[PDB]
């Protein structure tokens, strides 16, 4: 069916700014493009319908325009409560379809990640498992690449990463990287490195620990 | 005014079939409008599944019209969604909605989890510093909560006493079990000299565990 592409994947802006979100369609959909806003842990809300008609209840700073292919959502003045996910869909052809969504995040000053690594606890080794955990806290922007080196060699198996959404206080992000090994695997190597590389530094941020060190 | 409410099995086994109930209040589903089922995948991606019109018509998304079916009970003012041969690929958030003028009303949506796993309590592991990694003023401690099913898990530090400098990450899948972690950063005054305990609660398995982060050897 007609594919709807949303140009802005994730836009970073300040309170009091003007954004313009893009939504393009494959084929003609005339003006049957609706915009939905979706705050965290909340369902979608109708924002603009008929390409330009503002749904009842929606403030003025929201203004949609466009026809048959190129549509836009203009936000006069961005506000805190406007930080959210925006979806647009067409309702002209019937596989009804939605775009991938554009996320709006609050901009802030760059911050380096506070890296922390932890050897597996004896409570876990004692039962045969080996998890090495690494925390990459309160950094900004999102973009970050973590990497595990065991005794100097990279390792991609048994690495589970998890990222938090932008914080509702300091606007930073955070992630934890967990590496999992059998106790046998664990005890044959000695050096464990968690190497982070963030745009806030020309050199990789590294936390390490040698097993032969109490 | 208009009010939609979903409900249904929260967890099921692959291959199985089921039905999601959307019970709407403050408007007759025979009155007008189309009544839809839309789902959201992990990543916020939205996908339309099907609708049933007030007149009784039914449309389906061609990619699911082999496994789904929409029916209604105009007496109880409800319309249901039936999914068969459910795959893991179907776990998501399911919404029912009224549409026309774009999708006007939406429900709170209901979470479905397609999994073969069986309810099993979490293993909680204390995460104390590697003896060397800790930049003066602040020391970070952690808590590893692995191998548990299903969601969710409640994690707090010092029964609630500690609230800031805290990080709890979204659970992820390892094998077919969830694993999640949490951290707290405290001044290097407290911790060694003051006990910080991590508390984990897995309602499903009626499990409740406290774990003290003590210095390693």
């Amino acid at each position: 069916d007609i594919v709807l592409t949303q140009s802005p994947k994730s836009m970073s802006m300040s309170v009091g700014e003007k954004v313009t979100l893009s939504c393009k369609a494959s084929e003609n959909v005339d003006t049957y493009v609706s915009w939905y806003q979706q705050r965290p842990e909340q369902p979608p809300a109708l924002l603009i319908y008929g390409a330009s008609n503002r749904y009842t209840g929606v403030p003025d700073r929201f203004t949609g325009s466009g026809s048959a292919t190129d549509f836009t959502l203009t936000i006069s003045s961005v506000q805190a409560e406007d930080l959210a996910d925006y979806h647009c869909g067409q309702s002209y052809s019937y596989p009804l379809t939605f775009g991938g969504g554009t996320k709006l995040e609050l901009k802030r000053a760059d911050a380096a990640p506070t890296v922390s690594i932890f050897p597996p606890s004896s409570e876990q080794l004692t039962s045969g498992g080996a998890s090495v955990v690494c925390f990459l806290n309160n950094f900004y922007p999102k973009d970050i690449n973590v990497k595990w080196k065991i005794d100097g060699s990279e390792r991609q198996n048994g690495v589970a990463n998890s990222w938090t959404a932008q914080d509702s206080k300091d606007s930073t992000y955070s992630m934890s990287s967990t590496l999992t090994l059998t106790k046998d695997e664990y005890e044959r190597h000695n050096s464990y490195t968690c190497e982070a590389t963030h745009k806030t530094s020309t050199s990789p941020v590294v936390k390490s620990f040698n097993r032969n060190e109490c | 005014q208009v009010k939609l409410q979903q409900s249904g099995p929260g967890l099921v086994k692959p291959s199985q079939s089921l039905s999601l109930t959307c019970t709407v209040t403050g408007y007759s589903i025979t009155s007008d409008y189309a009544w839809n089922w839309i789902r959201q995948f992990p990543g916020n991606k939205l996908e339309w599944m099907a609708y049933i019109s007030y007149s009784g018509s039914t449309t389906y998304n061609p990619s699911l019209k082999s496994r789904i079916s929409i029916t209604r009970d105009t007496s109880k003012n409800q319309f249901f969604l039936q999914l068969n041969s459910v795959t893991t690929e179907d776990t998501a958030i399911y919404y029912c909605a009224r549409g026309g003028t774009g999708f006007d009303y939406w429900g709170a949506g209901t979470t479905l989890t397609v999994s073969a796993a069986a309810t099993t309590p979490p293993s909680v592991y204390p995460l104390a510093p590697g003896s060397a990694t800790a930049a003066a003023s602040m020391v970070t401690l952690g808590c590893l909560v692995k191998g548990y099913f299903p969601e969710p898990v409640t994690v707090t530090w010092n029964s609630g006493a500690l609230s800031s400098g805290v990080h709890t990450f979204p659970a992820v899948l390892q094998s077919d079990l969830y694993t999640l972690s949490s951290s707290v950063t405290v001044p290097s005054s407290p911790w060694p000299s003051e006990t910080v305990t991590c508390n984990v609660a897995h309602p499903a398995s009626s499990t409740k565990v406290d774990k003290k982060i003590v210095p390693r050897d």
